[PDB]
C-alpha cells in the first residue's frame, strides 16, 4: 500500500530512452534532461516553477545522457552523445569534454565508469580510456545498452552487451568470454543497487516483451536469481531504477514501461520481488529516477515522458490548506498563468496565421511493430509528441474509433499513443499507415512495415521429422541473406560475417522449428511442417525470377493440430446450451435436479461465452492452415488437388480425425 | 467472574448465566438474555457477556445488564483495551 | 493574552507539536508531551498569542474535559494516522463545544489535521472536513495546514483561525 499524487513539472521537447538524469546534490537535487533537438537543460523546481539552469544550444538528437565522475568523488559530470560525439559538461554550462570518436551512423547506449567509456552503435561497441581506442566487438545483432560491472567492487572490468536476439554477451576485452540467455529482447539493464548488489555484483535486466530479472554474472557462467515474468503488464521496459521509496530501510525497484505504467517493487520476502504501486500516464516512460526534487524532506519518483513532461510522483499530500467554502489557491495560480499565456500565444499565432495564408513541419511517430507469442497477433503502437486526429491503416486500451471502408481510426480527445492489433496468417507476405497530428499545418506521415510471409529462438529439437529442402547454385551470400530477411521476421539485416549463418526458428501458432543453414553459394532449410517448407520455396524461387519429405510429418501436424480443434468443438458445443441452460438456472435455485454435466457449463459459462466470441477466427483459421497443408503435401509429390477442397471441408464439419488422416494419406 | 473480592462467573449450555463466586458461593444466577449467552466478555471493571440474538451484551455482578443491544450480528470473542476501575 | 488548547487522540503519542508551535528562543528537542497547564508566550500567525496543553488518554482525556469551557481563542487538533482510534475522537468536539461554555463566544474554534510525514493521512482539514464533520459551520473559524513534526501549516486555517483573531 503506498500513494504517489502527480506533480508536474517543466515540460520539454521529445525525448528518447533514458535520457533524464539527478545530480545527486540533502536538499531538493536538479533534473537535468535532453530533447530531441540537442537542447540539454537542467532545472531544480525552488518553489513550483522550473528555475532553468544552462539551456544550451541545440543540435543533434540527445540520444544518451549519464553521469558519473573519474573518481570516488561523487558524480557530477553529465555527458551526451548526440550525433556521433561525446560531449561533457560539469555541474554548470562549462563544456569541457568533446570527444569526436568518428562512427558511421549514431550512438544508442553509453557508459561511463570513471575514464573508461563503453559505447555502442547499430551494431559497433567501443571501449575507448580517456580518447583512446582499447576495445572494439562487432555483434551480428544490434545492440540495446551496455554496462560495465563496479570496477572498484571487483577487480576486472566485465562490460555486457545486451544484443536484441534476447542474449547477454558478457565480454572481456574484445571477445565473448560467454552468453546469457534471456526471454525477450533486453532494453535496459543496470546492476540493481547504488553499488551492484550486496554479495558481490548482479545484473538486473528488463526486455522489451516485458520482463525483469537480476543474472548474476560469475566469472564463467550466470546465476539466475528471480525473474517478473508478467502476463497483464506487457510493454517494453524503457527504464529502470533502484531506490528506497518504501522507506523499510532496503531500496526499491522503480520500473518503467511502455504504456506508460509506472511500477514499484518491494523486496519485503527479504530476497524476492512484490508490486506495490502502480500508475498509468497516458504516453511512454523514457526514464525514471528516485529521490527528491520538490520540497525536500518527502522522497518522490522523477518520470520522463515520451513527449517531455518531466512528472514526479511525490510522497506528500496536496491538500495543505482547507477552509471555508474553498473551491487552494496554487491551481488558481497555475490557471491565470496559462490563461495569459494562452492569449498571447493566441494573438501571435493569429497574425502569424493571416500572414502565412495571405503569403501562401517533421515531427517523430515511435512506432513499435512487435510480435505477441502468447497469441499470433502483430501489436502495432503508434506514438506522436502531440494528439493525433486521424491513422490511416492501407494494407496489401485504444479508445478510437474504426476508420473501416483500408482503415481509418480517429482517435478522441487528447490521446498521444494508438495500439492496433493486426493478425496476418502463415503466408500472404506483402502494410502502410499514415499519421496525421493536431497541428495547424496538420500534415501526415506515412510509415511502411512488412508482414513477412516465427519467432526466432536460439535451439530446436532435431529429433523431429524434418523435411529438409536445399537451394543451390550462383549465390553471393549477401544476397541470400537478403532473401532470407525478405522471408523471415527476426533476422539482422547485415550479413553476418564467416559467410555461414544458421538461424533456429519456431512456429508461433503451433510449435514446429525451421531451423535455416547456408553459406556462400548453399542453404538447408530444414523444417517441421510442410507449409512452411513450401511457402519458401515458392517465396525463394519468385525472388530467384526477380533478381525430401518423411513419410510421417503431416501425422505428426495432425495430431498436433487435433487439440485445437477439438477445443474449439467443445467450445462451441457448450455455448450453444449456455443459454438453455441458463433459463432453468433461474428457476428452483438448483437445488437437485440439473445433471452433473451441464452443472460444470452453469460456473464456467462466463469464460465460454466470452472465448466464443473469438472461437471463428480460430476455426476459420484452423481450416485454412489444414487446407493449405493438405494442398502443399499433395503438391510436393507433383499433383494439384485444388479440386478436392470440399470433401475436406465437410469432413471438418464432421471432423473424424481418424477419418481425416485416411483422407489425408489416401486422397 | 472477576470482582476484586474474586466472584467469579460461569455460564450455562442452557445460556442461563450464574454467579458462582469463590468456594461456590451461592448468588442469584442472572438469567439475563432471551438467546444463548456463548459471548462473555472482560470489561476491566465487570463481566462482558453477549446476547446470542444479534445484541450487544452490557451487565455487572448484580444481575442488572448496564449496555443496551450495539451488535448488528453474533459476535464470537469480545476483549477490552487499556482503562481504569 | 489569546489562549490555545489542543486535545489529541488516544494511544498516540501526537502532542509534540506545541514546541515547534512555540518561537525559536527555547524550541525544545524531546518530545514534547500533552501535558497541558502549560504557561508561555508564542508568536503566532496574528500576533504573540498563548496557549493551553492537555492529555487525551482515554482514562485521562477528562482533564481537557476540566478545562474545556474556558480559553481566550481556541484549538483544533487530530490524529491523522488513526484508522481505528480515529473514531473515538469523532465525539470529541461535541464534548468540546457542544459543551455551553464554548458555544457562547465568537472566538476561535478549529479542528485540524496532523501526521502528515507519517505514512497515513487524510483531508487537510480533517476534523471538521474528513470524517462526515463539516457541521462545524455555526463554530467561527476552520482548520489546515498540517505536517507531522517538521513544522509547517500552522498558518493554514489562520484567516478562518489566527489571523480570525
Amino acid at each position: 500500500d503506498l500513494n504517489l499524487n502527480r506533480a508536474d513539472y517543466l515540460q520539454v521537447g521529445v525525448t528518447s530512452q533514458k535520457t533524464m538524469k539527478l545530480l545527486p546534490a540533502r536538499a531538493t537535487q536538479k533534473v537535468v534532461v535532453g530533447d530531441h533537438d540537442g537542447i540539454v537543460m537542467c532545472f531544480g523546481m525552488k518553489k513550483g516553477e522550473a528555475v532553468t539552469v544552462f539551456k544550451t544550444l541545440p543540435g543533434q538528437k540527445i540520444a544518451r545522457l549519464e553521469l558519473g565522475g573519474a573518481l570516488n568523488t561523487p558524480q557530477e559530470k553529465i555527458f551526451i552523445a548526440a550525433g556521433s560525439e561525446i560531449r561533457g559538461f560539469t555541474k554548470r554550462g562549462k563544456q569541457f569534454l568533446s570527444f569526436e570518436t568518428n562512427l558511421t551512423e549514431s550512438i544508442k547506449a553509453m557508459h561511463i565508469s570513471g575514464s573508461d567509456l563503453f559505447l555502442s552503435a547499430s551494431y559497433i561497441y567501443n571501449h575507448y580510456c580517456d580518447c583512446k581506442d582499447q576495445h572494439y566487438y562487432l555483434s551480428g545483432d544490434k545492440i540495446n545498452d551496455v554496462i560495465c560491472l563496479p570496477v572498484e567492487r571487483l577487480l576486472r572490468e566485465v562490460p555486457v552487451l545486451a544484443c536484441q536476439d534476447r542474449v547477454l554477451r558478457v565480454l572481456q576485452g574484445s571477445d565473448v568470454t560467454y552468453e546469457i540467455e534471456v526471454p525477450g529482447p533486453p532494453t535496459v539493464l543496470a546492476l540493481h543497487n547504488g553499488n551492484g548488489g550486496d554479495s558481490g555484483e548482479d545484473l538486473l535486466f528488463g526486455t522489451s516483451d516485458g520482463k525483469l530479472g537480476l543474472i548474476q554474472i560469475t566469472t564463467s557462467k550466470p546465476i539466475h536469481k528471480w525473474e517478473i515474468r508478467n502476463e497483464k503488464k506487457r510493454g517494453g521496459i524503457l527504464c529502470v531504477d533502484s531506490f528506497d521509496i518504501v522507506g523499510d530501510g532496503v531500496k526499491d525497484l522503480l520500473v518503467g514501461r511502455d504504456d506508460g505504467m509506472v511500477e514499484v517493487y518491494g523486496f519485503d520476502n527479504a530476497n524476492e520481488p512484490v508490486l506495490r504501486f502502480d500508475h498509468t500516464l497516458s504516453e511512454s516512460v523514457t526514464s525514471i529516477q528516485g529521490g527528491c526534487v520538490g520540497k525536500d524532506g518527502y522522497d518522490e519518483i522523477v518520470v520522463s515522458t515520451y513527449s517531455g513532461w518531466i512528472t514526479g510522483l511525490t510522497t506528500e499530500p496536496v491538500h495543505k490548506e482547507s477552509g471555508p467554502g474553498e473551491e487552494n489557491q496554487e491551481m488558481q495560480n497555475k490557471i491565470s498563468s496559462l490563461r495569459s499565456e494562452l492569449e498571447q500565444l493566441q494573438y501571435k499565432v493569429l497574425q502569424e496565421r493571416e500572414k502565412y495564408q495571405q503569403s501562401s513541419p517533421s515531427f517523430s511517430v515511435n512506432d513499435k511493430f512487435t510480435l505477441n507469442k502468447d497469441d499470433a497477433s502483430y501489436s502495432l503502437i503508434l506514438e506522436v509528441q502531440t494528439a493525433i486526429d486521424n491513422v490511416l491503416i492501407q494494407s496489401d486500451k485504444n479508445s478510437a474509433v474504426v476508420s473501416f471502408s483500408l482503415a481509418t481510426y480517429r482517435c478522441q480527445a487528447n490521446t498521444t499513443r494508438l495500439e492496433l492489433k493486426i493478425r496476418s496468417i502463415e503466408g500472404q507476405y506483402g502494410l502502410q499507415a499514415y499519421v496525421t497530428p493536431r497541428i495547424q499545418p496538420k500534415t501526415c506521415q506515412v510509415r511502411q512495415y512488412h508482414i513477412k510471409p516465427h519467432q526466432r529462438t536460439h535451439f530446436i529439437d532435431h529429433d523431429r521429422p524434418m523435411n529438409t529442402l536445399t537451394l543451390t547454385g550462383q549465390f553471393s551470400f549477401s544476397e541470400l541473406h537478403s532473401w532470407v530477411v525478405f522471408c523471415m521476421p527476426e533476422v539482422p539485416e547485415k550479413p553476418p560475417a564467416g559467410e555461414c549463418v544458421t538461424f533456429y526458428f519456431q512456429n508461433t501458432f503451433l510449435d514446429t522449428q525451421l531451423e535455416s543453414t547456408y553459406r556462400k553459394g548453399e542453404g538447408v532449410f530444414k523444417s517441421d511442417n510442410i507449409s512452411t517448407i513450401s511457402i519458401l520455396k515458392d517465396v525463394l524461387s519468385k525472388e530467384a525470377t526477380k533478381r525430401e519429405i518423411n513419410e510421417v510429418s503431416v501425422k505428426h501436424t495432425l495430431k498436433l493440430i487435433h487439440p485445437k480443434l477439438e477445443y474449439q468443438l467443445l467450445l462451441a458445443k457448450k455455448v450453444q446450451l449456455i443459454d438453455a441452460l441458463k433459463e432453468l438456472q433461474v428457476h428452483e435455485g438448483n437445488t437437485n435436479f440439473l445433471i452433473p454435466e451441464y452443472r460444470c457449463i452453469l460456473e464456467e459459462a462466463d469464460h465460454l461465452q466470452e472465448e466464443y466470441k473469438k472461437q471463428p477466427a480460430h476455426l476459420e483459421r484452423l481450416y485454412g492452415m489444414i487446407t493449405d497443408l493438405f494442398i502443399d503435401k499433395f503438391k510436393f509429390k507433383g499433383t494439384n488437388v485444388k479440386t478436392k477442397v470440399p470433401l475436406l471441408l465437410e469432413i471438418l464439419d464432421s471432423y473424424d480425425q481418424n477419418a481425416l488422416i485416411a483422407f489425408f494419406d489416401a486422397a | 467472574q472477576f470482582d476484586v473480592e474474586f466472584r467469579l462467573a460461569a455460564a450455562c449450555r442452557n445460556g442461563s448465566i450464574y454467579i458462582l463466586r469463590r468456594d461456590s458461593k451461592r448468588p442469584k444466577y442472572c438469567i439475563e438474555l432471551g438467546a444463548q449467552p456463548v459471548g462473555l466478555v472482560g470489561v476491566h471493571k465487570v463481566l462482558v457477556v453477549g446476547s446470542n440474538q444479534d445484541s450487544l451484551h452490557g451487565f455487572t455482578y448484580k444481575g442488572k445488564r448496564l449496555w443496551t443491544v450495539q451488535m448488528p450480528a453474533a459476535i464470537l470473542a469480545m476483549n477490552l483495551l487499556e482503562q481504569h476501575s | 493574552e489569546v489562549h490555545v488548547l489542543c486535545l489529541g487522540l488516544d494511544n498516540s503519542g501526537k502532542t509534540t507539536i506545541i514546541n515547534k508551535l512555540k518561537p525559536s528562543n527555547a524550541q525544545s528537542q524531546d518530545i514534547v508531551p500533552t501535558i497541558g497547564f502549560s504557561i508561555q508566550k508564542f508568536k503566532s500567525s496574528s500576533l504573540s498569542f498563548t496557549v493551553f496543553d492537555m492529555s487525551g488518554q482515554g482514562r485521562y482525556r477528562n482533564l481537557w474535559e476540566h478545562y474545556y469551557k474556558e480559553g481566550q481563542a481556541i484549538i483544533f487538533v487530530i490524529d491523522s494516522s488513526d484508522k481505528l482510534r480515529m473514531v473515538v475522537a469523532k465525539e470529541e468536539l461535541r464534548t468540546l463545544l457542544n459543551h455551553p461554555d464554548i458555544k457562547h463566544r465568537r472566538i476561535p474554534i478549529l479542528f485540524f489535521a496532523n501526521k502528515m510525514d507519517l505514512r497515513d493521512a487524510l483531508t487537510s482539514v480533517k476534523v471538521s472536513q474528513l470524517l462526515c464533520l463539516e457541521d462545524i459551520k455555526d463554530k467561527p473559524w476552520h482548520i489546515c495546514a498540517s505536517d507531522a513534526i517538521k513544522g509547517e501549516g500552522l498558518q493554514e486555517g489562520v484567516d478562518w483561525l489566527q489571523d480570525q483573531i
